[PDB]
């Protein structure tokens, strides 16, 4: 019978709690302690599906990460290459996903803690995103060793600098904030340059279906709609105080990342058995 | 802002039975719970027990197991105390206190008196 | 039933001077703890939720910090409206419970 608490509404929110205006109730009291945050993962609130999504989320790509680190090497042509550049996908989306539902627990505790845990959220949505061109580039430029390392490079000196802008404090300036989204655009948009590279080298039908690129097309598609859904934050904007608890803009967001990243790896697959059964060669036919 | 008015004071016999009520203005009356704390004189504050408006529950303390009664009225948006079987160790102030979520008290009664003497 | 012992009983200072009252709890109350005012004749008035969350309106020279079983009340420059009896309570564990009581003069 201790740590007991009952839901409230947005009016006495404390300001760090206050990041949504169309969720009126059932938000979380302030409690800081880890115990009766934990806890409230089976409770219903404004924030349980947010944290059942990528709890879920994460035991999924787990499953998968290490049951594909598991296929026997035979399967794989270079299994040491081939596998860490799965490993550094499977890793990325591991931690984005468990940074997601924990901060998503512990956000009602206190003013810093919610902090941390936001800066960590955001450290593994990079990490996601970097995961996610590793083995895309590895298996779309397996035959051309200077652009990987070249794409490589960028996406990484990218997404490590969107870590870094986004954890270390004096930056919260309202005219640091401009770079903190300079630095995640040039995360973002460095997938165009490799994108179009790769339908160029090749042709255009060939990428489109058996080159997955319709895939790769299919996820950004997806990312986008997430990130519009949010920043426009329906459909509670329009029906405000009916999407409480349920069918949030913050959750659809949560389920358009599971889902692109699960086509990102079937699509990476099909990269795959596409290059293992056939291409591989230039110049000779005999 | 919240406001929470509580009845005047009382002058009572060993044996009555007195209620306090609470009524409370500037907010929405279920969504939280309503304590009661018991002052003695000269002495300090003491948590009675805790009162659910939305499903109507309450939690007592031990120490006032078989002396408070919690009851309701969301119509007109009040929270009743009763104190029965008053002895002289029950004169004392007693408030009504509104929770938020957790079990702080940001708004308080202004306080009942309850004075117990045979006359 | 977690006993909350205050501390001191009583004290005194001036005016502009900082004063500093003591909560230990016989059990972890989990930083579930609130700092009240309660001056002569009148109800008691929330100063510090949460262990160290400022409560809305009450003036910055109050301050709460510790956590586990040990918590602090701060007062920074005394204000001649600060005196009368200050209160702490766990809301942790039912039953919840309040301190002694502190009761604070000012010359
Ligand atoms: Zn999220």
């Amino acid at each position: 019978s201790e740590g007991r608490w009952r839901v409230i509404p947005y009016d006495v929110l404390p300001d760090w709690l206050k990041d949504n205006d169309y969720l009126l109730h059932g938000h979380r009291p302030p409690m800081p302690s880890f115990r009766a945050c934990f806890k409230s993962i089976f409770r219903i609130h404004t924030e349980t599906g947010n944290i059942w999504t990528h709890l879920l989320g994460f035991v999924l790509f787990l499953f998968l990460g290490i049951l594909t680190m598991l296929r026997p090497n035979m399967y794989f042509m270079a299994p040491l290459q081939e596998k860490v550049v799965f490993g550094m996908f499977f890793l990325g989306a591991v931690l984005c996903l468990s940074f997601s539902w924990l901060f998503h627990t512990v956000y009602c505790h206190s003013e810093k803690v919610s902090r941390t845990f936001s800066k960590l959220d955001y450290s593994g949505i990079a990490l996601l995103i970097m995961g996610s061109f590793v083995p895309w580039l590895y298996y779309s430029f397996y035959c051309s060793p200077q652009p990987r390392l070249i794409y490589l490079s960028i996406v990484c000196v990218l997404g490590i600098s969107a870590i870094i802008v986004a954890q270390w404090d004096r930056f919260a300036t309202p005219k640091h904030r401009q770079t903190r989204a300079g630095v995640f655009l040039g995360l973002g948009l460095s997938g165009v340059v490799p994108t179009m590279h790769f339908t160029i080298a090749e042709g255009f039908v060939k990428a489109t279906t058996v080159g997955q690129m319709g895939w790769f097309f299919l996820m950004a598609v997806m990312y986008i709609t997430g990130a519009g859904l949010y920043a426009a934050r329906i459909p509670e904007r329009f029906f405000p105080g009916k999407f409480d608890i349920w069918f949030q803009s913050h959750q659809i967001f949560h389920v358009l990342v599971v889902a692109a990243a699960f086509v990102h790896f079937y699509g990476v697959s099909n990269l795959q058995e596409f290059r293992y059964g056939l291409e591989g060669g230039c110049t000779d036919d005999t | 802002e919240v406001l929470l008015q509580q009845s005047g004071p009382e002058l009572v016999k060993p044996g009555a039975s007195v209620r306090i009520t609470c009524k409370a203005s500037g907010y929405t009356f279920t969504d939280f719970n309503m304590d009661w704390v018991k002052q003695s004189p000269g002495k300090s504050l003491e948590w009675i027990g805790d009162f659910n408006p939305n499903s109507g529950g309450s939690i007592y303390n031990q120490k006032f197991k078989d002396k408070a009664t919690f009851t309701v009225d969301k119509s007109s948006s009040t929270a009743y105390m009763e104190l029965r079987s008053l002895t002289f160790e029950d004169t004392a102030v007693y408030y009504c206190a509104r929770e938020t979520g957790t079990a702080w008290f940001a708004y308080w009664g202004q306080g009942t008196l309850v004075t117990v003497s045979a006359a | 039933d977690i006993q909350m012992t205050q501390s001191p009983a009583s004290l005194s200072a001036s005016v502009g001077e900082t004063v500093t009252i003591t909560c230990r709890a016989s059990g972890n109350i989990h930083n579930f703890l609130a700092w009240y005012q309660q001056k002569q004749g009148k109800s008691p008035q929330v100063l510090v939720y949460n262990a160290k969350t400022l409560a809305d309106g009450v003036p910055s020279r109050f301050s709460g910090s510790g956590s586990g079983t040990q918590y602090s009340l701060k007062i920074n420059s005394l204000q001649p409206e600060d005196f009368g009896s200050y209160y702490c309570q766990q809301f942790w564990s039912t039953p919840y419970t309040f301190g002694g009581g502190t009761k604070l003069e000012i010359n």
